[PDB]
Formats: structure tokens, C-alpha cells, sequence
């Protein structure tokens, strides 16, 4: 739209970093993603204790793209501490999967998705019996991590991956998605006696 | 009419067109006698092959390209799996095709099935997927007994 | 002859046979011609037998296009229920879809098919809304519903197989090869080849030679000496895990602990020794390979090139560079490093 | 501009939300709350409609705020912004007495293969079952009454929306 | 209508096969293509004999020029003619309803949705020649009007008011208006 | 039930003469070409040939091909088609015991040039201000590896190759001449200059000038 | 980002504001190679690695290549001014590598080649399209023979293998692992995470060719039999 | 002598099926109506306008049954007489299934507010068919 | 980034060659000379085309600055770039061991009146004759051998630009070029 939401959205998310928070927001693009590596090698130089508060909101993105934001959180020296807000994609939820053990928290009205990798393949015979087994490296490695951090078997897991899957998070504590549920304690309602 | 002929002119088409040809002319009980003008692409030189031995005739200027089929679609992960291993299964149905009509052994067929495999007239005769060269006197024939 | 005329192109001549070609995808212009094709032919005589071919991707396109709904696959199968007479189907290379539904539909017994055609069924495509409201997708879902098990029922009556197994097969699009469709109930017998084209195609490479001049001797050599390469290689792979498993059970002789026993007690009673389950789980026995097959004889190679090694002896107190976890580990009298 | 208001604790709601358009605004929401959780904040709204799950991430938003909520509609509110009218806090929702507001069950889209129809269809009983439930909170109505209002499009205007329930209190006077 | 019929011995189409039975079909818009083979087929009736014409109408909406050139065929015949209705006549098709068979001659469907409305045109360029299509614009306005309150018996002044909006009728109120004459049964 | 049998110029003058233009050139034997070589018009001139051979009774009367077209390369350079399908052109026109007269309206242009040499040698007529051109083929798009361009190369070379082995036949030249002479750059030729180089022969049958007969008078 | 990209970056100071962040991030010697490698950004690359030259000729200059391909000569051109300067360069590779950007990370240094975990890299034989003529067709087949033969020894004193692995290797569509590429000789050290050490099913299929796993014991390894 | 027509439609104005179905009663005769596979709103009508008593359906097929669309754009009066013109056209396709179904009008309104499917059940019980073929 | 290079005057020819480009390399060469016309300037040139227009007016500036330029050539070079190769100062000319370099003559496209046409087709002519006699003086060449090597559309490997006239000097010690 109008710049002017642009640069009113490029102050608040300056902000953002004097509070040790990145962004991961829209669609998971090359792009994009270079942005997101270069913004969190910056924070652990600034201080390498503190935890980085990783904000998710995603409806999707590149299966490759993602992959280069996961391997880099995983080897810097503090945790991050993933959020989700307002949707979970395969790519999205992958990021939520990836966080510390006992520092992964949600919202009680946020969706979390996952399924298999999209894609396509096309050319000649050899062309496609490669292609194919190109999705199937990140079809098995997917459900091989998230075996790792829901501490599921890796039966259970491909044969929910395999379909489109929604998850509440009332039901994301039991299966392994999301350590806790930060919320404000709520009101004293009376009954209806 | 106990003998048929087809003149085979085409720059080919899908592979599942090409298996019905070939499995409809070795099915009826009259003879089938196939030519060829120009190329045989891989729809079509299945209907080559789908001719009787002895009858398939090629001119001098004719060409032969025989090629893997392509193909693919874009889905979901486990759904690109299920198509590779059709492919890779009509890659080797039509394999069998090349080795029972031209005598060839399997591993071979599918060396020359890996890339645009072109052949000349001469080489086509070595092959097995024509009988002869074709000329004046082998069409001759064919047109003065299909007027009775 | 005189009085009556020749059929003047190809289509009205397959219906002077009484032979139905569908070879055009299912889009509704085609689909009132074949409920105009049957009636047509249910009032010239219900006891005459109807040829039907088939050639054609059903309601969509093979790459994913929808150009039509599967409810126009319903009315199809529908005049074959409400027609009474024989009708032989013969599936001519393509079948995807509502095609071989009406391939399955027709009469058992004659079903036939060609050895390389092509069947595969699958879930019914559903074009976009295009952002509506909400209670409207609840409606869409149960027209969904109505029509998936509306296939299911016809997919029943055509093979034998009950909903419950043809549901989970229908989620992913599987393919039907001919030789798998007589198992599957989908076709009853496959039209053979000419048996006289077949006989004089072989007699013709033995008269004239071209079976064996034109180097198909070295070639189909090479095909069976590759074979027996590959044959030669998995059989070196197979030994080489064997010994793995071989070692793995001789080191894990060395233990001295009860927890055998305890999976003995929650388990059955029947079986307190090693024997068939008829399960699953199939337990190899490999220290009962003691084979002493006298036909097998070693080519002509020396094992005189392997090398002496030290030869460490099993009972040592050499440990690795690893974490300590020594708390119960007794060490063994020939194990000692634990 | 915008940024002068920024700063007094004023948030804008405007244009059609979309995953971009709900992406500016709660990150909004968590810096205000970073600079005082004591203060009140104020949100306009001016939205012609977006859809559910990018409106969803607003409310859990503004309900995650420990300090006082001001919701004031300015204009219009097609389906989305009358839901979060409603869900501020009780003593401080206010509407214009010439806006409209028009409640509508959330949309949603569903294409794809015939098993995402079993998911498509799930998610949008989900997401009604989800809202009947919170429209039903403040506005201290039963299940029956609000089911069978935002079944359709309904506009009303803010004289009928005060003894519902999106609003309290009249700021424009008659 | 497709498949053809027959008109005594051998094929005929089934619009043609009415042509030859002296009723005449209208099922499409009418646009200045459709408009050259109706006018075309009035004059072919008219030199062979001289009975009544049957028109029925489909039209959903046209153009205003080529309504006109039909509507000028009626009266230039020296045969009679008679409209009825089924299915709907909208903008300039409910126009030809009251074109000719003014003496109980106008029949209907009891379900026909009918439409009145004031006739339109666009056309832009320099404001000199803008002047001179407005005029042609009201000079064809007010002349539809007074053909629709000679054919129905309405008051002029009322169908100024009237038509320029919007306005709809059913067959109920098609017989106190004067639009139509009698009302098709089921037999 | 009985045969369709073929009627032709000794037997269906009492039938009345063809309703449609391409039947009258039927029936005169002569086949004109105002199209570029499409998959679409390449099946009606085989089938032409089929019917023409199919039951003439003396098979001796000389087929007249007249050609104004493309070929397979249009006037901007790409590949409309492909050099293969005049393969199964001169495969069928040559087959027939016919001699087969060739002629030309205003152009041909690479593959309809060598077919016009390639007709009966002293019948090759031609209009007195048509153009023609010999250029060495080109190849569609086609986007592969390195061993691709090889065999791509090769599929070119027989083009030139057979292309000559016309040329040389008709014109009277060595292999190598018409490949230096013809098939290296896109040159043009007219109509004085070819009868020399051994293109055409003559001009059209019974040509004359409209001024040239205002001189008889 | 399917609709905009917002400018993610940071400047902060007490006095002052500072630069974006990739200004911010060319001053600390290190380069960013995203997107398509055409021309218009390969003299971004080069133009950076010689205004890091004339800063200091001893320090490390770092380059992160993420990037799906690119152009041939872009390509190239990158390569032989990075082998051309006084400082060693340490290659990062980030995402994926699809035969171009899979040369830039084996161009570096030895010992200063770090590939991630879930890398990809890809190398094959060089595309391209005929054009035209004869006398083109013919300059196309020599011009695709020129880049296999220059990209065939850039391998040669990278990795050290030999020419017949190449062959086999570049013939068809050959997608790499970092533990793959490692024996391959392509890059020197492999990045894990805390303890990360899990098997990708390339090596399981590499331990079924040797013998290792079989059907009755997979192992704690991934399901790799249902082919 | 008696008409009979196959009834397969999945989409199509319902303007077009209050056309068909005033043609149905014009026909002297009697009129057999047999549906197959899928009928929309403008085929029921079609189905509803037969005989009664020989109106046929099969077992896989289905009605559907909603209320009529429109599109609707431009100046603020004409919009208020469309507006009654399409609910006086939903207020006339309830009247035509009135005659043969014999229920009350109002509850065929509250079918009529959203889709409403049948299977070949229900489909007798509502009075749109006669009997399974 | 871009601007430290320019004021050690170093500058960069990269792209497709256009008008809006050329004046930008033109303007900012003129600038150079006018602050230092001892200390040399060197350039980098990666193109892969261009118009033999606007082309021409980056050969006119190298030849109007006083102080010698120097050339380095990495990427592609075709039929823009290597005529701007060469027409630096002999013994300083420089490259990359294995960029590759384009001779060919360039392209046009023709249309309207037929009076038209022949003005056009004598213009791209003249641009064809100007291109070779002025390429043929660095780089000690005679004119009919250079006349159809421009002809070939083959690329050319930097080891036989060396005997051929072209460029003088090969960064890495001529023994990195890979034929």
C-alpha cells in the first residue's frame, strides 16, 4: 500500500531490537530469510547470555528458505524463545518446533498448522525420479526432527505430516509443540448460579 | 483387406497414446503393414514396432528419435513419489516394447533411452526397428491391391 | 446392397456394430450423447450385447485441470443400472477417474482390458468458492460427502471389496496396472495378442537371421553377465551383515543382568522358549546356517594377501576415551573392560 | 502523520486487514504495552473486512495487554471490526452515533484435494464455534441469540448495539 | 433445438421448420447481426401469403437501433401480426410486446417476468456534437413513450414519470395496464 | 457393401464439373501449394499423391506442382517447422511413375527452392519475376546439455548433405560446390541469373506480354 | 513476503543514528551474495571484495553465499577475482547451492570452507539453448564444451579428486549432503548445533550400499525401506 | 405422444428454469421426468413441473435446492426495485413447489434460505419425486 | 561500496550497455582527469551487449582523458566489451585468467519507407567498417584478417588474445587459463 504504513511499521520494529526481539513475518522467501540470519548473529555479538525472543507469524514459504533459519539458531551460545502469533504454517511451526525445551511459549487462540512440503517437479524421466527424491530428503529430515522435539515416535509423526493438520493449543501441551501458554490470569466471573 | 497400411508422420504426442496404437495393431487378425515418412518420436515408433516383422519399411531420408517420455505435476510431498515410480514403470513398459520387437537385451535399451537418441536409415535397419529400405517397388504394391 | 447405404465415416460405422467409443474426456456435451447412445440401443433389443471402449482422463485432466465436477460421472453409471442388457467393456489405455468406475460397472465375466492400459483411481477434485461465507463451506462438505460415498457405493457393487478398504486406498491416487486389476476386482480376463502374429514374428528372426548377425550374441551376453555381477554384488552385501549380526549377538553373550526375564512375565506364558509366533515379528535364527552345500565351490582366488594384525586378546583393562558409566557394570571375566 | 499520534497511545485499524495489514498493528500492540502497562490505549478502527486468521492475532493481542482497553469505531466495521469493538474492556467500548456496524460470521475459503475439505471445514466450525463463545462473554446474551443473528450480514446501528453489548456508553451524545 | 425436425418428408432445422409454419422465434438478445435476419424473414412471410405472424420472445435486453428496425416492419406490412410472451422480455424486448395485435392479440405466460424502461446510448467526443446526440437521446426518449400510451391506452404524462426509473410487472398487473391482452392457460 | 471405386477424366465428364477450387486443381492434376509447411497441410499432399497413383490408367500424364510458400522458415529467421517434413515430401511426390513438372508463383524460400530443382530437367517453369532463395536450415528452441548440441549439429549436417545431393543431381555440380555455392549464407536469386546457374529452365506454358501482343497488332 | 518486504535493519546510538544493516555488515568484511547471480549484482560482489582489498590486505574477508543459481559468467567472474587478491576468503554456505553457488563455497580456502547442516549443494554439467544456424550451432557446441572444460578443472585443484568421479557426478541431477560433499573434498569442516548429530537419509542410503543396515535392524537411524 | 426428457443440470440461472417450466404445462399430454446424476435449482424446476405420478429419479442422485442470485450495480434507486424483484422470484419458485409437495409455504422458505441437498430418500418424502427406478 | 572505489578512481562498467548508462561512466571519467591527470584510472568491464551508439561514447571519453587508463575484464565481454578492451593503453591491459571474450559485429533492426531502408543498411555498414579499422590499429593486425575474425560468432579463450593483439598482460602468470 502507502509508504507511510512502511515507514510507521520500520520504526516499531527498530524498537524491536533494543528489546532483543527479531521478526519472522510474511512469506518464507530467499530474500527474506537473508534478513532474518543477518539479524540474529547481531544480537549475540551486542550479548551472548541474554535470550532472543523470536516472533513467528507466518502463512507459509520456501522449504529451503526456512532451512537456513533453522540450523543457525541451534548453534549460537543463548536460547531463543519462540512465540507464535496468530498462525503457524510448515515453515512457521518448524520455527516454533525449533526453540528451547521449557522457553516455547503461545497464545490459547493461535492456530498451528503442519503438513508435508509443497512443490512440483518437472522435465525429463531422470528429471523426475530426482526431483522427487529431493522432497522426500525434506519429508523424512521434517519428520525426523520433530520426532527429536515432541519426543514422538517417527510412525506417528508422517501420518499426521502427511495431510494438513491444525493443532488447538489446549492440545499442543500434550503433543509437544509448545512448552507453555503465557496469558494474563482472568477476571473473577460469577456463575449463573 | 487382410493387410492394412498406416503412414506414420508425426512429431509425436503423449506416451499413452502411443501404447494404444501399438497394442490395438497386434491385437486385430488382418495384417498390418506400417511406414514411415520423416520421424518416428516416441508415440510413434511404437507404432513402428507395432507392425509384423518383415513389413516395416523406412525411406532413405527417414529419421528415427526415440527418447524417454516426460511428464510430472506439482502437489504435495508423498504425491510426487506415487508418479516417479509410474514414470519410472512406464519407462520400463516401454523398454520391454523396444526388446521383444527388435530383439535388443534390456540393459541396453535403457542406455539409449537415457538421452534424445537419434537414429539415421542405415542405423535403423541395424537396430530392428524397421525390416528394410523402402523404395519404389515396395508401395507399388501396395497401391494396386487395395483398388480390388 | 442397393437399398442399403454405407455408413458414411468411422463413429456411425462402430454404430452399426453396436460399439460404443468413448474416447473424448468426460465433459457434459459428450455425456448427453451417451444417455442418447444407450436409450437408443435398449429400444432396438434388450437381449443384443453392447461393445463399450474406453479412452479417457474422467471428469479431469491428467495434470490437475478441472474442467467438469464428478456428479456428471454419476449419471453415467446410472443408464448402465437402468439398462438391461450384456454389456462387455474393453479398457483401451487410459482409465483415470469416473472411467474405470464404468469400466468396473459392466458385466462379470467380461470385463477385459489390455496388458499395458492404464487404470488408476482417485478423490474427486473440487474447484475454488471464491471466498464466500461460512455456513456455505459446511454445505460444499456435504456435497462432498454425498458424492465421495456416492463413488464408494458404485466402486463396491463393481468389485466386491467393502467401503472401509476402498476409502483408505482413495486417498492417494494409485495405480492400477493390468496384471494387479484381476486380484483388485476391477476386470475379469486380459485380451490376449494374436497367437498367429506371434508365431510367425518369432520364426521370422530364426529364417533370416537378424537374431544373431547384427551382434545380438555379445549384447545379450553382456546382459546376463551384468545380471551376474549384480547377482555376485548383493550376495557379498548380504554375508557382510550376517557376520555384523553375527558379532553383535557373540558380544552380547558377555552380559550378566535379568532384564530378559522381566519382558517374560508381562508378556505370554505359552511360549518360554524360542519358537513361531505366526505374527509380525518373524525371528531369524543365523547361527543355524551350517549349510555344507559340497556344489558351491570357491573360484580361483588367494586369501594370502590379508595382513597380520595385533590380535588384542579379549581379556584387557583397556578402556576407550568415553564417559564413565561404570556404576553397576560389573566387568566380565572375558569382557574385563566392561 | 501517524507518528505524532503514535506516541499518545493511539493505534490505527485501517484499510482492509490482511496477513501484512495484522503484522503492523500487534507488533504495535507489545510496544506499547514494553513503554507503560499502567496507561490507557486506544484503538480506532476502520476496516471494510479481512480474514479470520490474521483478525484472530489482533485479539489474543489485545487481550494479552494487562492495562486498560479503549476500542472506538470510526466509521465502518464489516465483520472483523465489530468483533473487536466488543472486545475491549467493559465501561470503555465507544461508537460514532452515525457509524454502522455489521457482525458476519468469518469467512474462509476452501479448493485444494477432497480431504482438505474434511480440514477446510473443521477449521470454520472451529473458528464459529470459537466466536459465539467470546461474542457471547460481554455481551451477556445465550448461544441461541447470537447464532442466529450472525448467520447473515447485519447492520445495525449504535442505539440497538448499546443494550447488546458492543458498546457502553454514547460519545456523540444522541 | 439442436437436433432437427421434419416438415413433411425430409430434414428441416426446428426454427425453420416454423418458418414454413408462419411462427417466429426469438430467444437471443437483440443486437444489429440477430436484427438483419429478423426484418429479413418479415419481408420473406409477407410475399408469400397473408395470414397472421406469430413472434415469441426471449429477450433478455439490446440495443436500441436495431429494436427499432424490427419494430418498423410490423407496420409496413400488409399482413396482421401477433406478439406472445413466454419466458421474459426485458428493456427494449418487452417494447415489441406492445408493437403490433393491439385488438386481443397479445398472450403471455402466467409466470413472465416483463420490464419497462427508458432506452439509453452512449457516445463522447467533442461537446459541439455532444449537443446533437442528446437531442437524438431525447427525440427517441419521448417518441418510445408515446408508442407504449397509444398501444396500452396510458396517459402520457405517466410514462414519463413511470418508465424513467426502474419499474416491473407480472401478468396480474400486464392486464389492468394495458400491456397484454389475455393470459395463456394450460391447455 | 460395395466398393467405393475412384471416377477420373475419361469416366466422370458426365458427373458435372467439382463444386470447390481445390477440386478442380484435382482433377487437372495440379497441386498448388499457397501455405507454409504445417503438420496440418503436409497430410493432404501425401494424400493427393495417394489418390493420384491410386487408379489412373495410363499413370504417365505429368503432375504439375505449384509451390508459394515459406518452407519452414518465415521471414523474420526462426523455425515455424522443422527440415524433416520435406523428407516425407520428396518421398512421396518422387514415388510415382509420373513426371513431375515444377513451378513457381513468387517465392521459395530454402525448402521449396531445392524442390524446385528437383523436378523434371527441361520442364522447370517459372514466372519472370519471382524470387528465390537457398539458405542452410535452422533449428527451433531447444534448450539442453552439451552432448544435446552435438547430436543437434548432426541432425543440421544431414540437412545440408541431402540438400546438396539435389542440388548436385539437378544442377550438375560436384558435393562440395552446391554447399559453398547455395547452403552457406542466405543469399537471393532471380529469374535471368538461375536459368545460368541451372535452377529453372524456361518460363510458364504460353506466356506473353499484353504489350507484346499490342505489337502483333 | 508476498506482498512487500519491510527494511529490517538497526542503527542505534546515543548521539548519533548509524547505517542499515547491511551497510553495517560490509564494513565487518563480510559479504552477502542473495538472489539471482546475474550481472547487475556480480559487480556488487567483486566491487565489494576490492574496496574490503584497499582496507586491509591481512584480515579474513568473509562472503555468505545463499543464493538457487545464476548466471554462467556472473558466475565465473566472481571466482577468479576472489583467487586474485593478497587475503585468504572464509566461505559460508547458507541455504542451498544449485551448481553455481556450489563452486563460490568450494572456491574458498582449505581449512576455511564451513557448510551448515541442512545445506544443499548441487553440481552438474552446464545448460544452454541452440540458436539458429549452422555456423552457430556449431559455435553453441564448442561454447558448452569451453564451460565444461574450464568447470571441470576448477574441481580438479579444489578438491583434488579425479576427472572420472567428475563425469559421473555431473552427468545427471547429483544433490549433495555436507557430509557427502566432506568426503568429496568440497568443503573442510561441517557446522552443527549443541550435540547435533542426526543421520540424513542420503548416508542411510549410503550405509544400505555398503552393508551396514539392513531391513530386520534399522537402527536408531530414519525408515528409509518404503520404496 | 407422451414427452420424455433426461434432466441433468449443475449449474444455470433459475430465470431460465421458470422458462422450461411454464413449457411443461403447455403440452397437452402427460410428461415423464427422469433425473440423473446432479439437478440444480433450475433442473428441479424442471422436475417439480412434470405429472405427478410419473416423475422418476435413481438412487445416486440428488436435488439441489437454493435460493435464486443475482448481480446487482449502479444507481441507489434501482437497486430497491431489484431488490424486490428477487425476492418476489423466490417468493414465485416457493409457490411452484407448493403445488405438488402439498406442505405449508413457510417451511419451504427457511429450505429456501440457505443450499439445501437431498438424497434419493428424503427426495420422495418431500414430494419432488414419485418413486426409485 | 561503489563510492570508495571512485575516490581511489576506480570505476565499474557493468550490465547491459544503455544511453541513461552511458553517460553516467562518461561523466563521472571526465572528473578524474580533471582532478589528477598523472595518476591512472582503471576500469572493470562485465557487458554483455549494447548499442554501437551509445557504446562509442565510453571509446570518445577514455580517448579524451590525458592521463593512461587501465582495463580489466571479468565476467563477459560480448561485442561491447572487448572493442573496450583494447582501446586502453598498450601495456596496460589486464584480465581475469578465464573471462571470455566476444568479437562479433553488432545487431539492428530495420523498418519502414524503402528510401528508409537503404539509409539504415549503409549506416550499420559504415558502423561495421568504423569498428574494424579502428580496432585493427592496437592491435598490430592487418585489416582483411580482422574483417572476418569478426565475422565468427565463437568466443575466444585469453590465451590466444595474448598473440593475437588484443591484450598485453594476464593476471595470475599465464599459467591459470584453462582452454
Amino acid at each position: 500500500p502507502n509508504p507511510l504504513v512502511i515507514e510507521r511499521f520500520q520504526g516499531v520494529v527498530s524498537q524491536l531490537f533494543q528489546q532483543r526481539i527479531v521478526r519472522l513475518g510474511g512469506a518464507v522467501d530467499d530474500d527474506m530469510a537473508n534478513l532474518l540470519v543477518a539479524q540474529l548473529l547481531y544480537l549475540d555479538s551486542v550479548d551472548n547470555k541474554r535470550d532472543i525472543t523470536m516472533y513467528v507469524n507466518s502463512p507459509g514459504g520456501s522449504v529451503t528458505a526456512g532451512m537456513a533459519v533453522f540450523d543457525t539458531m541451534r548453534h549460537i551460545r543463548p536460547d531463543v524463545s519462540t512465540c507464535c502469533i496468530g498462525l503457524a504454517a510448515s515453515m512457521g511451526a518448524f520455527i516454533l518446533a525449533s526453540g528451547q525445551a521449557g522457553k516455547r511459549y503461545s497464545l490459547p487462540n493461535s492456530r498451528i498448522m503442519i503438513h508435508q512440503p509443497l512443490g512440483g517437479a518437472q522435465g525429463q524421466a531422470t528429471d523426475i525420479e530426482i526431483q522427487a527424491n529431493e522432497i522426500l530428503h525434506h519429508k523424512l529430515t521434517l519428520n525426523g526432527y520433530l520426532a527429536q522435539f515432541t519426543g514422538q515416535s517417527m510412525e506417528t509423526i508422517t501420518k499426521d505430516t502427511d495431510r494438513d493438520f491444525f493443532m488447538s493449543p489446549q492440545e499442543a501441551i500434550e503433543y509437544g509443540l509448545v512448552d507453555a501458554i503465557i496469558s494474563k490470569p482472568q477476571m473473577l466471573q460469577s456463575r449463573e448460579v | 483387406s487382410k493387410k492394412v497400411f498406416m503412414i506414420i508422420n508425426s512429431f509425436g504426442g503423449s506416451v499413452g497414446n502411443g501404447i494404444t496404437v501399438h497394442d490395438a495393431l497386434q491385437f486385430i487378425k488382418a495384417g498390418s503393414l506400417t511406414l514411415a515418412l520423416g520421424v518416428a518420436a516416441s508415440a510413434a515408433s511404437l507404432a513402428l514396432a507395432g507392425g509384423t516383422i518383415g513389413e516395416r519399411y523406412v525411406t532413405e531420408g527417414c529419421h528415427t528419435m526415440i527418447h524417454q517420455p516426460e511428464g510430472g505435476l506439482n502437489g504435495q510431498a508423498s504425491d510426487i513419489w506415487i508418479d516417479s515410480q509410474e514414470i519410472m514403470k512406464i519407462r520400463l513398459d516401454v523398454a520391454e516394447i523396444y526388446s521383444l520387437s527388435t530383439y535388443r537385451p534390456r540393459h541396453k535399451i535403457l542406455r539409449d533411452l537415457d538421452r534424445d537418441f537419434y537414429l539415421t536409415a542405415m542405423e535403423t535397419i541395424y537396430y530392428g526397428l524397421a525390416d528394410e529400405i523402402a523404395t519404389n517397388e515396395v508401395m507399388h504394391s501396395i497401391v494396386e491391391m487395395t483398388n480390388q | 446392397d442397393r437399398r442399403k447405404p454405407p455408413p458414411p465415416d468411422l463413429p456411425s460405422l462402430l454404430f452399426d456394430q453396436r460399439i460404443v467409443y468413448l474416447g473424448m474426456p468426460l465433459v457434459p456435451a459428450v455425456t448427453e450423447l451417451m444417455v442418447a447412445e444407450l436409450l437408443y440401443l435398449e429400444k432396438q433389443g434388450a437381449t443384443l450385447p453392447i461393445e463399450m471402449l474406453i479412452n479417457s482422463s474422467g471428469t479431469t485432466r491428467q495434470d490437475g485441470e478441472i474442467l467438469s465436477f464428478d456428479s456428471e460421472g454419476v449419471a453415467l453409471t446410472s443408464t448402465m443400472g437402468f439398462i438391461k442388457n450384456p454389456i462387455s467393456t474393453v479398457n483401451m489405455g487410459l482409465a483415470v477417474g469416473w472411467s474405470c468406475v464404468v469400466l468396473s460397472f459392466g458385466r462379470k465375466g467380461w470385463r477385459k482390458s489390455l496388458p499395458h492400459s492404464l487404470a488408476m483411481i482417485q478423490q474427486p477434485r473440487v474447484p475454488p468458492t471464491g471466498q464466500r461465507q461460512a455456513i456455505e463451506v459446511h454445505i460444499k462438505w456435504r456435497e462432498v460427502l454425498d458424492y465421495k460415498r456416492e463413488l464408494l457405493r458404485m466402486f463396491s457393487l463393481g468389485t466386491g471389496l467393502p467401503v472401509d478398504k476402498l476409502d483408505a486406498d482413495m486417498q492417494r491416487p494409485l495405480y492400477m496396472r493390468p496384471q494387479d486389476a484381476l486380484e483388485y476386482g476391477i476386470i475379469d480376463e486380459i485380451i490376449e495378442p494374436n497367437e498367429d502374429k506371434a508365431e510367425k514374428a518369432a520364426q521370422y528372426w530364426i529364417r533370416s537371421g537378424r537374431a544373431e548377425s547384427e551382434g545380438r550374441l555379445e549384447q545379450w551376453q553382456e546382459y546376463l553377465s551384468l545380471q551376474e555381477e549384480y547377482a555376485l554384488k548383493d550376495s557379498f552385501r548380504k554375508v557382510m551383515t550376517q557376520d555384523l549380526r553375527a558379532a553383535y549377538r557373540d558380544t552380547s553373550s558377555k552380559l550378566l543382568k535379568n532384564s530378559s526375564r522381566n519382558m517374560e512375565q508381562v508378556q505370554e506364558f505359552k511360549e518360554r522358549l524360542p519358537d513361531d509366533m505366526l505374527t509380525e515379528n518373524d525371528e531369524v535364527r543365523l547361527p543355524f546356517s551350517r549349510d555344507g552345500v559340497k556344489l558351491a565351490i570357491l573360484n580361483a582366488e588367494c586369501y594370502a594377501e590379508r595382513n597380520i594384525a595385533r590380535q588384542v586378546a579379549a581379556n584387557k583393562v583397556s578402556v576407550p576415551d568415553k564417559w564413565r558409566a561404570a556404576y553397576a557394570a560389573r566387568p566380565a571375566p572375558a569382557a574385563p573392560a566392561a | 502523520p501517524f507518528g505524532l499520534l503514535l506516541r499518545q497511545r493511539i493505534v490505527f485499524l485501517g484499510g482492509e486487514v490482511e496477513d501484512f495489514g495484522a503484522d503492523a498493528i500487534i507488533s504495535q500492540l507489545l510496544l506499547l504495552d514494553s513503554q507503560d502497562p499502567t496507561k490507557d490505549i486506544k484503538i480506532f478502527i476502520n476496516s471494510p473486512g479481512g480474514s479470520v486468521t490474521a483478525g484472530m492475532g489482533i485479539y489474543d493481542a489485545m487481550m494479552l495487554c494487562r492495562a486498560d482497553v479503549n476500542t472506538y469505531c470510526f466509521g465502518l466495521a464489516a465483520s472483523m471490526g465489530a468483533f473487536l469493538l466488543g472486545a475491549g474492556k467493559r465501561g470503555k467500548r465507544n461508537s460514532m452515533p452515525n457509524s454502522r456496524i455489521m457482525i458476519h460470521q468469518p469467512l474462509g475459503g476452501a479448493s485444494g484435494q477432497a480431504v482438505d475439505i474434511e480440514i477446510q471445514a473443521k477449521e470454520i466450525m472451529y473458528h464459529k464455534a470459537n466466536l459465539n463463545r467470546i461474542m457471547a462473554d460481554y455481551c451477556q446474551q445465550p448461544l441461541s441469540k447470537i447464532e442466529e443473528d450472525t448467520d447473515r450480514d447485519r447492520y445495525m446501528s449504535p442505539l440497538e448495539a448499546k443494550e447488546y453489548g458492543l458498546i457502553d456508553h454514547i460519545i456523540g451524545g444522541e | 433445438c439442436r437436433p432437427p425436425g421434419q416438415r413433411q418428408s425430409e430434414w428441416v432445422d426446428l426454427w425453420e421448420a416454423y418458418t414454413y409454419q408462419k411462427v417466429v422465434f426469438i430467444k437471443e438478445a437483440i443486437t444489429e447481426d440477430v436484427a438483419n435476419n429478423m426484418i429479413a424473414l418479415t419481408l420473406y412471410l409477407d410475399s408469400l401469403d397473408q395470414k397472421r405472424i406469430y413472434y415469441w420472445l426471449n429477450v433478455p435486453g439490446g440495443d436500441v437501433v436495431p429494436t427499432l428496425a424490427l419494430y418498423d416492419t410490423m407496420q409496413y406490412v400488409r399482413s396482421k401480426t401477433a406478439t406472445v410472451c413466454y419466458g421474459l422480455c426485458l428493456g427494449m424486448g418487452g417494447f415489441l410486446l406492445t408493437a403490433g395485435g393491439e385488438k386481443g392479440y397479445r398472450f403471455a405466460m402466467p409466470h413472465s417476468i416483463l420490464m419497462m424502461h427508458h432506452p439509453s446510448g452512449a457516445s463522447r467526443g467533442q461537446a459541439s456534437e455532444m449537443h446533437i446526440e442528446s437531442r437524438e437521446l431525447v427525440r427517441m426518449r419521448d417518441y418510445l413513450s408515446l408508442l407504449t400510451s397509444n398501444a396500452t391506452g396510458q396517459p402520457y404524462d405517466r410514462v414519463i414519470r413511470e418508465l424513467s426509473r426502474n419499474k416491473w410487472m407480472d401478468p396480474k398487473q400486464a392486464i389492468e395496464y394495458g400491456m397484454i391482452d389475455k393470459v395463456l392457460t394450460t391447455p | 457393401y460395395p466398393e467405393g471405386r475412384p471416377l477420373f477424366l475419361p469416366e466422370a465428364e458426365r458427373f458435372g464439373n467439382p463444386p470447390d477450387l481445390p477440386s478442380l486443381l484435382l482433377q487437372q492434376r495440379v497441386i498448388y501449394i499457397s501455405m507454409p509447411f504445417l503438420p496440418s497441410v503436409t497430410e493432404l499432399v501425401v494424400a493427393q499423391c495417394y489418390y493420384l497413383d491410386f487408379d489412373d490408367r495410363n499413370r504417365q500424364r505429368p503432375i504439375y506442382v505449384y509451390l508459394n510458400s515459406t518452407g519452414c522458415i518465415n521471414d523474420k529467421g526462426q523455425a515455424i517447422s522443422a527440415d524433416n517434413e520435406f523428407y516425407a515430401i520428396w518421398a512421396a511426390l518422387g514415388f510415382t511413375r509420373a513426371p513431375l513438372y515444377t513451378g513457381v508463383t513468387w517465392k521459395a524460400q530454402n525448402q521449396a527452392a531445392v524442390l524446385l530443382s528437383a523436378g523434371q530437367k527441361g520442364h522447370r517453369y517459372s514466372f519472370p519475376h519471382a524470387k528465390i532463395s537457398t539458405a542452410p536450415p535452422v533449428m527451433n528452441r531447444v534448450f539442453g546439455q552439451a552432448v544435446d548440441a552435438q547430436l543437434q549439429a548432426n541432425e543440421l549436417d544431414y540437412a545440408t548433405k541431402y540438400y546438396a545431393a539435389i542440388l548436385a543431381r539437378s544442377t550438375g555440380k560436384d558435393l562440395e560446390t552446391c554447399q559453398k555455392q547455395y547452403l552457406s549464407r542466405k543469399r537471393y536469386f532471380s529469374v535471368k541469373e538461375a536459368y545460368e546457374e541451372g535452377l529453372v529452365d524456361k518460363l510458364v506454358p504460353g506466356f506473353m506480354l499484353n504489350r507484346f501482343r499490342k505489337m502483333q497488332k | 513476503s508476498p506482498v512487500v518486504t519491510p527494511d529490517i535493519q538497526i542503527g542505534h546510538g546515543e548521539d548519533a543514528i548509524e547505517m542499515d544493516l547491511y551497510r553495517y555488515l560490509l564494513s565487518n568484511r563480510i559479504i552477502f551474495i542473495g538472489g539471482y547471480i546475474n550481472d547487475k549484482m556480480a559487480t556488487q560482489i567483486v566491487g565489494s571484495l576490492m574496496a574490503l582489498e584497499a582496507v586491509d590486505e591481512n584480515e579474513d574477508i568473509r562472503i555468505y553465499i545463499n543464493s538457487p543459481g545464476g548466471q554462467p559468467y556472473s558466475v565465473l567472474g566472481v571466482v577468479d577475482a576472489m583467487q586474485s587478491i593478497k587475503p585468504d576468503v572464509q566461505t559460508v554456505a547458507l541455504g542451498a547451492c544449485y551448481s553455481y553457488a556450489s563452486l563460490v563455497v568450494a572456491a574458498g580456502t582449505k581449512g576455511k570452507r564451513y557448510a551448515m547442516k541442512n545445506t544443499r549443494l548441487m553440481m552438474t554439467q552446464p545448460m544452454g539453448g541452440s540458436q539458429g544456424d549452422i555456423y552457430q550451432i556449431k559455435a553453441t557446441v564448442e561454447e558448452l564444451n569451453a564451460l565444461y572444460q574450464i568447470f571441470s578443472r576448477y574441481y580438479m585443484k579444489f578438491t583434488g579428486m579425479n576427472q572420472d568421479q567428475i563425469e559421473q557426478a555431473t552427468c545427471r541431477d547429483h544433490f549433495m549432503t555436507p557430509e557427502q560433499a566432506k568426503l568429496e573434498g568440497l568443503i573442510d569442516e561441517i557446522i552443527r548445533g549443541k550435540g547435533d548429530y542426526t543421520v540424513p537419509p542420503a548416508i542411510v542410503r549410503q550405509f544400505r550400499e555398503v552393508g551396514l543396515v539392513d531391513d530386520l535392524t534399522p537402527g536408531p537411524f530414519l525408515k528409509v525401506d518404503c520404496n
